């Protein structure tokens, strides 16, 4: 409720926390200069048309509208990878990335059946 | 008609006072975007009676010179957003023409109403100015683009701008709806859909010249 007062050291939303985890592990594995900074496009869109098809089916993501945010600049469009961040009613829907055509997870749940959760990656 | 007639008729129906404290304070107080003579910049440019195409957004670009008024546009010196990317190479893949301003000034100009449904936002914070009488005035007005207008072409990307559909006489206007243009959408529907060219098939099928989405 209080992410950013919830610990022992002050820190950001939820999101703004996530975000800058993601940040230092995608800044290793592309080995990113953040030159630049990271500019958010966020917007709202039903999770059927953001999320692989296979992952829907009956579950509540058939009819949930999340709230993403999708980071980027120039660096990260020229590796073609976009670190993304889902919510669904201020509890996490995704962890991910993506790249060229894929859509690469370190979080992912329906909010029901947890599908991919690798955020030990994170920490 | 007139946009102070519309604007006119919807202060009648709800009172706007306790968000003018709130945006007062707001700008005076933070960072407010887009600047305050840019919040009506798609009606400005856009005037009523030279609407042609509706593109609906959502909220305005919250970083530094991103924002100025209109949907999915941003200021000359800005680094280009995916969905304006997105948006650019459907507009080579269908019109046959490459865009490399990324503001859109000159789609009002040519009549498209680029209409984000919230109009400010704080630096940094996303749905910052949500829920303050934003959305109910983006209501009015495209139900007033809806009544005042015979035939225009309302471009409904993604769910929330598709939800506005029970606003729109479906019956005078035509509707153009696909997935959005952004990265995580753009490959389950937009690419392909061809929203320019299909606009400006309605426009002249309806006696209206078309967009000329391309630069100039």
């Amino acid at each position: 409720h209080h992410h950013h007062s919830s610990g022992l050291v002050p820190r950001g939303s939820h999101m703004k926390t996530t975000t800058q985890e993601l940040k230092q592990y995608m800044t290793r594995l592309f080995q990113l200069s953040n030159n630049e900074t990271w500019e958010c496009e966020t917007l709202e869109e039903a999770a059927e048309n953001i999320l692989p098809k296979r992952f829907i089916n009956d579950s509540p993501l058939a009819h949930l509208i999340l709230e993403t945010y999708t980071y980027y600049n120039n660096e990260l469009h020229e590796l073609s990878i976009y670190p993304f961040l889902m919510y669904s009613n201020n509890q996490l829907i995704s962890i991910g990335y993506l790249d060229h055509f894929d859509m690469d997870f370190l979080y992912l749940t329906d909010t029901k059946n947890t599908i991919i959760d690798e955020r030990h990656l994170l920490k | 008609m007139e946009w102070s007639q519309i604007f006119h008729d919807i202060t009648t129906k709800h009172d706007f006072k306790a968000m003018h404290d709130f945006l007062e304070k707001e700008y005076s107080t933070a960072i407010v975007y887009p600047d305050r003579e840019n919040i009506y910049q798609a009606f400005d440019l856009t005037p009523f009676e030279n609407i042609k195409v509706v593109i609906l957004g959502q909220d305005p670009y919250h970083g530094p010179n991103q924002a100025h008024g209109l949907a999915f546009s941003v200021q000359p010196n800005a680094k280009f957003p995916p969905s304006l990317r997105n948006m650019y190479k459907e507009l080579a893949d269908d019109i046959g023409c490459v865009r490399q301003t990324p503001h859109l000034q000159d789609w009002a100009r040519e009549g498209v109403l680029l209409l984000n449904t919230v109009l400010t936002v704080r630096q940094g914070e996303a749905n910052s100015h949500r829920d303050i009488g934003w959305e109910t005035f983006t209501d009015e007005i495209i139900k007033a683009v809806s009544d005042y207008k015979e035939h225009v072409v309302f471009i409904l990307w993604g769910k929330p701008a598709q939800q506005k559909i029970k606003l729109i006489d479906t019956s005078k206007h035509c509707i153009i709806k696909s997935v959005h243009p952004s990265p995580l959408s753009a490959y389950r529907g937009f690419f392909g859909s061809k929203p320019y060219s299909k606009a400006n098939t309605y426009l002249e099928s309806v006696g209206k010249s078309p967009i000329n989405w391309c630069e100039s």
